[PDB]
């Protein structure tokens, strides 16, 4: 009975909006099973036979009732359900690690690009081609507007 | 390549200071002006500069030009300087804005990585519920079997008890009703005890 | 001793019950069947003089993995 303590807002953040209902049902069943494990102890109080040896005046029936009980093999239910969610967790950790590697690629790209923007030439020593290769948004569309000023006159 | 800061230090808008310095060592500080006076007077006296209507056209244009620069030169200088400062500030702010955009993007990505690292709670919750359900069913089974066996044993004890009860009640009322079915000795003994009443 | 004669003679008459399950009742069964019916039926319905055989169910479970 070694349980995994859980955050509930953290549990909320990792649930896609197409299975919020299942998350809430898991939550309600977690709470219900906590409650029901609270209100019942672990092992029944096995009543002493003394009050049942000296006051059942019937012929040896108590003794077979107690023999059938001391030799009772009550069935402990086995899991049959945790291994497959462990397999699903393995698959999910695979997906998560590959997406993480992609995000680390994007992050290293962003850090290279931010070093590029961080090390620009001072703007008073900058040609126009240096600006057009720094912020390429600032390049005249010499394709659509081939004649001077290479932009709409209202833009000027 | 950065531009210099200052120009070439002309004097009267016509003559650079290099000339006055160049004539300093040999004719002092008054050499250039003496030379200018001499050249003007030689041009005048010998009809190299013919005074005509163009003298006064030139005087009027030169007066308008000197007055123009002196009065609206500060304004034009400050206008050019403000144009450059505004373009510089706009470019710097665009730079800082792009820096901030990509820094925010990096932060967003690291936050997504934090979330994806937090992912595992779904499976530990499901595993919790499986273990707890199996334990609940086990304990329900043990209470059911205990309570059933005890209920049978207590039914035995209860049937025994109420059989004994009905039987003893019938016993006592039989023995009372049956001694009624059964004496001068007690006749005298009553008076004996009445005398013993004292 | 009226009631002492009662007590002792009558307890002796009672102990004379070798062949008597209920000491010369001749009755008291017509209601004892009702009493035992009531008692057993309010304790249970099956035969409560034999050991109970145990059927056990198992918990349900669903498709929980990411669809």
């Amino acid at each position: 009975l070694a349980l995994k303590t859980i955050d509930w807002v953290a549990f909320a953040e990792i649930i896609p909006q197409n299975q919020k209902a299942i998350a809430s049902s898991l939550k309600s069943w977690n709470e219900t099973l906590t409650s029901r494990l609270a209100a019942l102890p672990e092992n029944p109080p096995a009543i002493d036979w003394a009050y049942y040896k000296a006051n059942v005046a019937k012929a040896g029936l108590v003794d077979d009732f107690e023999k059938k009980f001391n030799a009772l093999k009550v069935p402990v239910p086995e899991d049959k359900y945790t291994a497959q969610v462990d397999a699903e967790e393995k698959e999910d950790v695979k997906s998560c690690a590959e997406w993480v590697s992609l995000s680390k690629a994007r992050i290293v790209e962003y850090e290279k690009e931010m070093e590029k923007m961080k090390n620009l030439i001072p703007f008073d020593q900058m040609t126009i081609e240096d600006l057009n290769e720094a912020f390429p948004e600032t390049k005249l569309d010499k394709k659509k507007y081939p004649y001077w000023p290479h932009q709409p006159i209202e833009n000027l | 390549p950065p531009l210099p800061e200052y120009g070439g230090k002309v004097r009267y808008g016509l003559i650079p200071e290099e000339f006055f310095q160049f004539l300093y060592p040999k004719t002092g500080v008054t050499g250039p002006y003496v030379l200018g006076t001499g050249l003007i007077l030689y041009a005048l006296s010998k009809e190299i500069y013919v005074i005509s209507a163009e003298t006064f056209t030139a005087l009027s244009v030169l007066g308008v030009m000197v007055y123009g620069i002196k009065k609206y030169g500060p304004f034009v200088a400050d206008f050019a300087d403000k144009l450059n400062e505004q373009k510089l500030a706009q470019l710097e702010e665009a730079k800082q804005a792009s820096i901030q955009h990509i820094q925010n993007a990096i932060d967003t990505e690291k936050s997504q990585q934090a979330l994806v690292q937090k992912r595992h709670y779904l499976f530990d919750v499901q595993r919790n519920n499986i273990a707890m359900a199996l334990e609940v069913t086990y304990r329900e089974r043990l209470y059911r079997v205990y309570k059933e066996v005890k209920n049978r044993l207590d039914y035995h004890i209860s049937v025994q008890n109420m059989m004994r009860r009905k039987e003893q009640e019938h016993m006592i009322n039989w023995v009372e009703k049956h001694v009624v079915q059964s004496t001068i000795a007690k006749c005298i003994a009553d008076l004996k005890l009445l005398a013993k009443k004292a | 001793q009226k009631l002492f004669v009662d007590k002792i003679r009558e307890y002796k008459s009672k102990r004379q019950t070798s062949g008597g399950p209920v000491d010369a009742s001749s009755e008291y069964q017509q209601e004892l069947e009702r009493e035992l019916f009531k008692l057993k039926q309010m304790f249970g319905n099956a035969d409560m003089n034999t050991f109970p055989t145990f059927k056990f169910e198992d918990p349900k479970f669903e498709v929980i993995e990411k669809p």
